[PDB]
RNA sequence: UCAUGGAGAGUUCGAUCCUGGCUCAGGAUGAACGCUGGCGGCAUGCUUAACACAUGCAAGUCGGACGGGAAGUGUUUCCAGUGGCGGACGGGUGAGUAACGCGUAAGAACCUGCCCUUGGGAGGGGAACAACAGCUGGAAACGGCUGCUAAUACCCCGUAGGCUGAGAAGCAAAAGGAGGAAUCCGCCCGAGGAGGGGCUCGCGUCUGAUUAGCUAGUUGGUGAGGUAAUAGCUUACCAAGGCGAUGAUCAGUAGCUGGUCCGAGAGGAUGAUCAGCCACACUGGGACUGAGACACGGCCCAGACUCCUACGGGAGGCAGCAGUGGGGAAUUUUCCGCAAUGGGCGAAAGCCUGACGGAGCAAUGCCGCGUGGAGGCAGAAGGCCCACGGGUCGUGAACUUCUUUUCCCGGAGAAGAAGCAAUGACGGUAUCCGGGGAAUAAGCAUCGGCUAACUCUGUGCCAGCAGCCGCGGUAAGACAGAGGAUGCAAGCGUUAUCCGGAAUGAUUGGGCGUAAAGCGUCUGUAGGUGGCUUUUUAAGUCCGCCGUCAAAUCCCAGGGCUCAACCCUGGACAG
């Protein structure tokens, strides 16, 4: 080709990293989506509370998995992962804040 | 960081140089926290102000080539 | 006008040095296109036939400019170069025309003060 | 810097007070001492200020667009 | 002691005093035009159309990250591609922006690759994607299946002074390369610092009331989200707030500041080069990666415009440097060089820099220098004027000698370049030495008053001049010519813009009986100013100390260019 490209080389790599980061930030949105979804269900109609937390904790661990994994690669600064893990445990602390775990400062 | 570097300060065909410790992103004739040094390559002195060069090199502003070479003429280098 | 409140509202301001040439409005002298090369008379105390070229300018105005010197080449639709300076005798003529510049020749046979009329040296 | 002491105007907003701040200033060209008023929105989680009391403004983290101060109390050395 | 600064004149009227307006004398231009033009030193060189742009160049680099192939015949040079940083710096313009954009001064809610300091870590696996080979589509631009490959390229498991959470609990990383080794460059996770950014706020920041109401995510509150971080940043609900006659909103103008110019001073105008911050990159709008952009020479879309096409489609952004065309009164060379300086990359070697260093043209400006020095019978030739005696051009010239800044003809010849040597575009430039030779070199305004310089000839209210007053109808100190004189000098004048003068917008510094000007008078709101004594705080005020107001400029004093201009070093009042 031409003897010097230098910027189309960039835009090629930008297309690639657009694909990877677009994709795996979407994985993060899907797993946080499932965690908040099942939390919404056990807020709605569960009727036994301290037992089924193992599933919510399991998927929440997958949420903390892909969250912090995408914290390692440069697509999320610190205080992005902090704000969203703190978001998920705000939601968990609210679902237990309505009910049977009693928490007070 | 900061990079201790000369800057041309004179007429045409004169080359009276200052030694300024400015940030490396600036243009070559910008502004400094403290303009420490002097270098007159035709024939004259070179005021150096040793404590301030030891302040910035103690901080870790690496110099350029010939600023480092002026710093190798005198015995400025102490690692303390 | 007390120091208190009739004057820390405002005194007033004088306007500007009002422009003594409303055309030429960038800067000093400006290319012109001759439209009429007629001749008018001054006010009552004088008596002459002063020969002015009403000239369209490249600025956007049209203005009647005086023609100095004795001889003049200026026919219809020639190109001149007007400058400022008020001829008193003529109501309306605000401007002069430079001589010796583009398409307006120097005056005929003048040997005293040639830089005002665009005539090169003899001898 | 200094605080900005001044009267409370109207507190019909929760945690929020408008404050007149009266400031003398030398007018530039003519040498008097013209007052200029400028009123602010201050913060109070206690909201323990009625109309007409006078507070001191201190800079803090911005709470809203205008609410960039919280006022506590003056010293009161008379 | 301080003081280093303040000028008038013309014109109203038969005259006088006065008010008042105009005009001039002074500086400055990024200047333009006219006449004239020797050199040198240092600056400056589209103010207009942010108007289109032909051509070349303006951003690369790394083989010591990796795989291949292609010249050279164990050995090396290259290379498109995947990667690594750099393309967010440097350069250009001022269209917008009357606003935390800028200037100055504080603050907390943040980020930060390269850079220093510092605590710990780098086991194990695995899948491809370019390249490439084949087929094939296209005029090109680009592609598309089929297989294959490597890594500091991607993915998974373990492990972590980190994170989430009240705890419980969980969650998260790595990369090798060079070298015989030694070791070095790295990588991952932390913790600081410097510098760089992102925010917030006090104060300062143009005119217009013949623009008086504006604002409904609007101003608050909570909850949910969001951002690197606070935030109506965003959304649902609640509250009705918030701004404004001290000018809100609207309209118009304008990049801002160190500064420049003027002024005695207070301050008035202004923001070229120099420097800092902002914004834009054909007109609009988006997002992507990275530490950092909503990116001038990146991507995607829309709009307009130019080029190519084989008619299906492509390609493009000079407000980078040079340059062309247009507009304009007017603003240059399609130059040389990376030698320095400063960037970017690399372990080094080096490479690339239209930044920058130089060169060319232009009296565009500021400064320096020359066009001769000394004598020259007081005799001649001539112009102009004359009471015809003469005067004046005029020591001027002619003429005799002296000298060579410059000019020509030759020789030498730098530093700038950095202690390993080598390394110079400038350039055989600067400078010096020698040989002729006064040789090669003065113009332009003005001469009625301001305003220094005046008589004569021609013209006869004509031609004309003119900054204001006004000259010009037969003897014009004002037009035109000559002589002479004046002031300047490689410049001299006119014009335009700005300040002065102008106390003619007045704080310093004006006025209102009659000159321009007191509301028709009165009540009174906002607001402004306010009696005396004693006491208290100190907001103003004053004093000390401290921080800052970048550097450059101005002021003082030194120093360097043969001086000056200019450059450099140090210092500081103000405020």
């Amino acid at each position: 080709a031409d003897s010097a490209a230098k910027r189309t080389r960039q835009a090629e790599t930008r297309r690639l990293r657009n694909k990877a980061r677009k994709s795996e930030v979407k994985t993060r949105m899907r797993k946080v989506f499932e965690a908040l979804d099942a939390l919404k269900k056990k807020s709605g109609a569960s009727t036994e509370e301290l037992v089924p937390i193992d599933n919510l904790i399991a998927e929440a661990y997958s949420a903390i998995d892909k969250a912090v994994v995408k914290g390692t690669l440069h697509r999320n600064t610190a205080a992005r992962r902090k704000s969203r893990l703190a978001r998920n445990k705000k939601v968990v602390e609210i679902h237990h804040g309505w009910y049977t775990p009693s928490l007070a400062p | 960081m900061v990079k201790l570097r000369l800057k041309r300060c004179g007429r045409k065909q004169r080359a009276v140089y200052r030694i300024v410790a400015i940030d490396v992103r600036s243009r070559r004739e910008g502004r400094d926290l403290q303009k420490v040094g002097f270098y007159d390559p035709i024939k004259s002195q070179t005021y150096l102000n040793v404590p301030a060069i030891l302040d910035f090199l103690e901080k870790g502003a690496q110099p350029t080539e010939t600023v480092y070479d002026i710093l190798k003429r005198a015995e400025v280098f102490k690692e303390f | 006008m007390p120091t208190i409140k009739q004057l820390i509202r405002n005194t007033r301001q004088p306007i500007r040095n009002v422009t003594k040439s409303p055309a030429l409005r960038g800067c000093p002298q400006r290319r012109g296109t001759c439209t009429r090369v007629y001749t008018i008379t001054p006010k009552k105390p004088n008596s002459a036939l002063r020969k002015v070229a009403r000239v369209r300018l490249t600025s956007g105005f049209e203005i009647t400019a005086y023609i100095p010197g004795i001889g003049h080449n200026l026919q219809e639709h020639s190109v001149v170069l007007v400058r400022g300076g008020r001829v008193k005798d003529l109501p309306g003529v605000r401007y002069h025309i430079v001589r010796g510049t583009l398409d307006a020749v120097g005056v005929k046979d003048r040997q005293q003060g040639r830089s005002k009329y665009g005539v090169k040296k003899p001898k | 810097m200094r605080s900005m002491q001044g009267k409370v105007i109207c507190a019909t907003n929760d945690k929020t007070v408008n404050v007149e701040v009266v400031r003398l200033a030398p007018h530039p060209k003519y040498k008097r001492r013209v007052r200029k008023k400028k009123k602010y929105q201050a913060h109070d989680p206690d909201n323990q200020f009625k109309v007409g009391d006078w507070v001191q403004l201190d800079k803090c983290r911005p709470i809203s667009k205008t609410k960039t101060f919280l006022a506590v109390a003056p010293e009161g050395r008379q």
